[PDB]
C-alpha cells in the first residue's frame, strides 16, 4: 500500500 | 504541424490540478499513445512553466529504451500537449501495492534498468531528481520506463551542484535537507529508496508529518530484515549512506561503482540496454486499450512570443 506521493519544488 | 483533432480520446489514465493524461490513438496511423494535457492558465498561475519547458527540452534531447519517448509536443491557445509512448504495464507503485514485496532477482532486474538509465542521463549532464515508484513504469514487454522529467536539472557534469529544494518528501536525500547546494549523488540515494521499497516492502523512513519525515531521513539509521541477502543488505547500506561522498555511486565514477557492486554480479551491463534479458514480469493485457494496471478511479470516467518558445516538437522516429 502506502499513499500516493506528490512532487514539490519551492 | 499537429492538432488536438488528429487523435481519438480513448481512456483516462490520470487527472490532477495541471491536467489529464489520456490514452489516445493517432487517427492517421493506428498507433496508441499517452497524451499529457495541461491547462496553460494553471501552469502559469502556479509557477510550473520552467518545469514543463524543461520536460520538453529533456524529452527532446534523450534517446534510451528505459526513458519514455516523446513523439509530439504541441499547444493550443489554452493547453499544452505531450504525445509520448504508452506504458501499458502501469506504475510500479501499482504493482508493488499488490505484491507487497518483490524477490531479490526481480528487484535486481528493475534496479539494473534504472541504473542504466541514470547512467545515460548522467552522461547527458542531466540529474533526474525524482526517482519514485510513481515515476517508474512498465512497458508492454515488462521493461521499466522513467516517466516525468519536470524536476530535472540540466548541464550538471562531474561534481556540479544545484540549489533548488525540490522532488518528493519521502524520497529526499539527506544533503538536500541541509542548507546550500548538492550534487548528482542524489539520484543514487533515490535508487536506494526504490530498491528498498521493492525488497523490504516499505519506505525506509516515513511519517505523515513532514517535519518528522525529515528528522528521520537525516538522523535515523535504516533497519534491514533479518533474512535479506548479505549482498542486498550491502547494496542498500551503500546507496542509503547519508554522506554523498561515501555513498555508492557518490564517488568520481558514479554509476560504475553501482554496476561493480556484488549485488549485480550476474548482470551483463552490455546486454541490459540491448534488452536481451527476458523480463521477470509481462503485463497481461488482452487488447491495446486495456487499462487493468491503472486505477479504476481514473479509467472508469468518460472524457471531454517568449514563454513557450522551446516546446513544440515532432519526433523523427
Ligand atoms: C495529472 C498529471 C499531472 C498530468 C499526471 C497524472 C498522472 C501521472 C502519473 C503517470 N505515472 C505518468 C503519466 N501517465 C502515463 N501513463 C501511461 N503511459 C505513459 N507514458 C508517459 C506517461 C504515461 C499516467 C501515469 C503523472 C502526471
Amino acid at each position: 500500500g502506502r499513499p500516493r506521493t506528490t512532487s514539490f519544488a519551492e | 504541424k499537429v492538432t488536438m483533432n488528429d487523435f481519438d480520446y480513448l481512456k483516462l489514465l490520470g487527472k490532477g490540478t495541471f491536467g489529464k493524461v489520456i490514452l489516445v490513438r493517432e487517427k492517421a496511423t493506428g498507433r496508441y499513445y499517452a497524451m499529457k494535457i495541461l491547462r496553460k492558465e494553471v501552469i502559469i498561475a502556479k509557477d510550473e512553466v520552467a518545469h514543463t519547458v524543461t520536460e520538453s527540452r529533456v524529452l527532446q534531447n534523450t534517446r534510451h529504451p528505459f526513458l519514455t519517448a516523446l513523439k509530439y509536443a504541441f499547444q493550443t491557445h489554452d493547453r499544452l500537449c505531450f504525445v509520448m509512448e504508452y506504458a501499458n504495464g502501469g506504475e510500479l507503485f501499482f504493482h508493488l501495492s499488490r505484491e507487497r514485496v518483490f524477490t531479490e532477482e526481480r528487484a535486481r532486474f528493475y534496479g539494473a534498468e534504472i541504473v542504466s538509465a541514470l547512467e545515460y542521463l548522467h552522461s547527458r549532464d542531466v540529474v533526474y531528481r525524482d526517482i519514485k515508484l510513481e515515476n517508474l513504469m512498465l512497458d508492454k514487454d515488462g521493461h521499466i520506463k522513467i516517466t516525468d522529467f519536470g524536476l530535472c536539472k540540466e548541464g550538471i557534469s562531474d561534481g556540479a551542484t544545484m540549489k533548488t529544494f525540490c522532488g518528493t518528501p519521502e524520497y529526499l536525500a539527506p544533503e538536500v535537507l541541509e542548507d546550500n547546494d548538492y550534487g548528482r549523488a542524489v539520484d543514487w540515494w533515490g535508487l536506494g529508496v526504490v530498491m528498498y521499497e521493492m525488497m523490504c516492502g516499505r519506505l525506509p523512513f516515513y511519517n505523515q508529518d513532514h517535519e518528522r519525515l525529515f528528522e528521520l531521513i537525516l538522523m535515523e539509521e535504516i533497519r534491514f530484515p533479518r533474512t535479506l541477502s548479505p549482498e542486498a543488505k550491502s547494496l542498500l547500506a551503500g546507496l542509503l549512506k547519508k554522506d554523498p561522498k561515501q555513498r555508492l555511486g557518490g564517488g568520481p565514477s558514479d554509476a560504475k561503482e553501482v554496476m561493480e557492486h556484488r549485488f549485480f554480479l550476474s548482470i551483463n551491463w552490455q546486454d541490459v540496454v540491448q534488452k536481451k534479458l527476458l523480463p521477470p514480469f509481462k503485463p497481461q493485457v488482452t487488447s491495446e486499450v486495456d487499462t487493468r494496471y491503472f486505477d479504476d478511479e481514473f479509467t472508469a470516467q468518460s472524457i471531454t512570443q517568449e514563454m513557450f518558445e522551446d516546446f513544440d516538437y515532432i519526433a523523427d522516429w
